[PDB]
């Protein structure tokens, strides 16, 4: 893991020390550089994780999504220098400081091998965020939406803290192994009941969750694009892997304390789904999009059962490097029409021909019909509930329903039909665009010859 | 047969021969509580570092 944690660190001296011009390219081509580094991580043995040292270890969970994290760094770079190449060198290479800086707590956050270590990186994530929302975002609301984001993830992190370090006091260290090890039947007394909240409530809250989703809405649409991603592809599993971490010294009070959260994330999905039917802005329609996918990895988990993180890794990551690549969708017409409304900017298929294939493939993916992966990921979670209790297809099916029309009806609304009359501005996509998000199918599509990496764990 | 005694005389701290014994305790005083046992042993260096989370050392 030194070998990935110390360069992702060595990026940021180069950065705030390189030439005027040479910031992107120079960053990039490194940050490239790394992630064919983390590829080195895919491996796992058929046994226990690959444990480095005390203070590092990796699984087949957290290999393929470190590994989403150090690719996804080349695509906010390659993102970044349109919408900010009109601003000062110093705040440009400020920027990246913060990019980095994302990226290395994150890597810490998702080989911590103790519980606690988990707690503060996996917090400390906020800082770097905070400050892209607010100080880079592009609208009014984004500062009533970083005090949204904040306060909003700090009101579960806390009783975590206070949860975690009540283990601490009554089973010694909470290293991953030796919970895993050392674990004790949870009874069913109130006092564990509230240590099941406080241990659950911080990474549920995290996702999104139906009620504690609101945060989506004000962050992702008025984040900036760079950061944009961050909130939808990578963080939101910040609050995943911890369920799988955590879920493991809970069992059985998850087993009986989790019809209330099992209840409102499926019939959530629904309803934030048909939200998706009938939104007005395009980046709220992904970040709502994202919500029933999520949702769906939060029903996932609370089965415990093999099949459910068998299909759960899998939805993850899919999901998150889909909603990545509609953000850039988003992006790409944000630049040209300077605004969000999706019925502003309709026939952009006549206009931008190969632009709306990436938009076409990239719709598919969501649509998440096989082999693609998200349809790998849904599909098993599918199984899974459907053991669990055969009337959760009505509701599991239902959302295929939603996830259908709204996914097209995106897809029809902007590409498809006749041109906006009135705009003069839309130029032929840049390559850069382009080649980004060929970077974003392509890995995805790669990906589907051989699922068995990102299965997880379980697998 | 007697005589004045100047100054100083009367004031000297003088000893007298007697024979009472020395009292085995005037104050009356009962039994000490026993002081805690002392600290004992190379002061060896603390086992696995700090141990203070994650802490390795
Ligand atoms: C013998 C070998 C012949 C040549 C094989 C060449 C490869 C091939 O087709 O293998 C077929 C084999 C088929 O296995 P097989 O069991 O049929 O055996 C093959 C040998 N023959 C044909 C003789 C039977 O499958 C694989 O090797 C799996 C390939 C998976 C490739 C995945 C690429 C992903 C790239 C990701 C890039 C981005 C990373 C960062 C982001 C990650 C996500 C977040």
């Amino acid at each position: 893991m030194l070998k990935i944690i110390i360069p992702t660190t060595m990026l940021l001296p180069m950065t705030w020390m390189s030439k005027h011009n040479m910031i992107w390219i120079n960053a990039t081509v490194h940050s490239l550089l790394i992630s064919l580094i983390s590829l080195s991580l895919l491996n796992q043995l058929g046994e226990n994780s690959l444990n480095f040292s005390l203070t590092f270890f990796s699984d087949s969970l957290s290999a393929p999504l470190l590994v989403l994290t150090t690719w996804l760094l080349p695509l906010m770079l390659m993102a970044s220098q349109s919408h900010l190449s009109k601003e000062t060198t110093t705040r440009k290479k400020l920027y990246i400081t913060m990019l980095i800086l994302l990226q290395l707590f994150l890597i810490m956050t998702f080989t911590a091998t103790e519980l606690i270590l988990f707690y503060i990186l996996f917090e400390a994530t906020l800082v770097p965020t905070l400050i892209i929302i607010t100080r880079w975002g592009n609208q009014t609301e984004r500062l009533n939406a970083g005090l949204y984001f904040l306060f909003y993830t700090l009101a579960g992190s806390l009783p975590l803290l206070v949860a975690l370090v009540y283990i601490q006091n009554t089973t010694g260290s909470l290293n991953f192994l030796i919970i895993h090890y050392w674990s004790h039947p949870l009874s069913n007394s109130w006092s564990n009941i509230f240590m099941w909240l406080a241990c659950i409530m911080a990474f549920m809250v995290k996702m999104p969750l139906y009620g504690l989703h609101l945060w989506l809405p004000k962050a992702h649409v008025e984040a900036p694009i760079a950061g944009s991603m961050v909130l939808a592809a990578v963080l939101l599993k910040l609050g995943g892997y911890g369920m799988m971490r955590i879920t493991t010294i809970l069992n059985p009070l998850t087993n009986y304390m989790a019809y209330p959260f099992l209840m409102l994330s499926m019939w959530g999905m629904i309803m934030t789904s048909s939200i998706c039917l009938r939104q007005t802005d395009l980046k709220s329609l992904i970040a709502y999009s994202s919500v029933s996918h999520m949702a769906l990895v939060i029903v996932a988990i609370m089965i415990q059962t093999p099949w459910s993180f068998m299909g759960a890794t899998a939805l993850m990551i899919a999901h998150g490097l889909t909603s990545s690549m509609l953000f850039c969708l988003a992006n790409t017409n944000y630049e040209r029409v300077h605004s969000r409304t999706m019925i502003l900017a309709r026939g952009l298929q006549t206009l931008l021909p190969l632009m709306a294939t990436w938009w076409l493939m990239a719709s598919l993916t969501n649509l998440a019909l096989p082999p693609s992966i998200n349809l790998i990921g849904e599909l098993f979670i599918i199984t899974a509930s459907f053991s669990w209790s055969n009337i959760t297809i009505i509701l599991m099916g239902m959302n295929m329903m939603i996830t259908a029309l709204y996914s097209l009806y995106m897809l029809i609304t902007t590409q498809r039909g006749k041109y906006t009359h009135h705009i003069n501005n839309i130029k032929a996509s840049f390559t850069r665009e382009n080649a980004l998000m060929a970077l974003h199918i392509l890995p995805l599509l790669l990906l589907t010859l051989n699922p068995k990496m990102i299965l997880g764990p379980l697998y | 047969g007697w005589v004045r005694p100047d100054l100083g005389e009367l004031s000297k701290v003088t000893k007298v021969k007697t024979d009472r014994p020395l009292p085995e305790n005037p104050y009356h005083s009962r039994a000490r509580p026993e002081p805690n046992p002392e600290a004992e042993g190379d002061l060896k260096p603390a086992k696995h570092g700090s141990r203070l989370f994650f802490w390795t050392m």
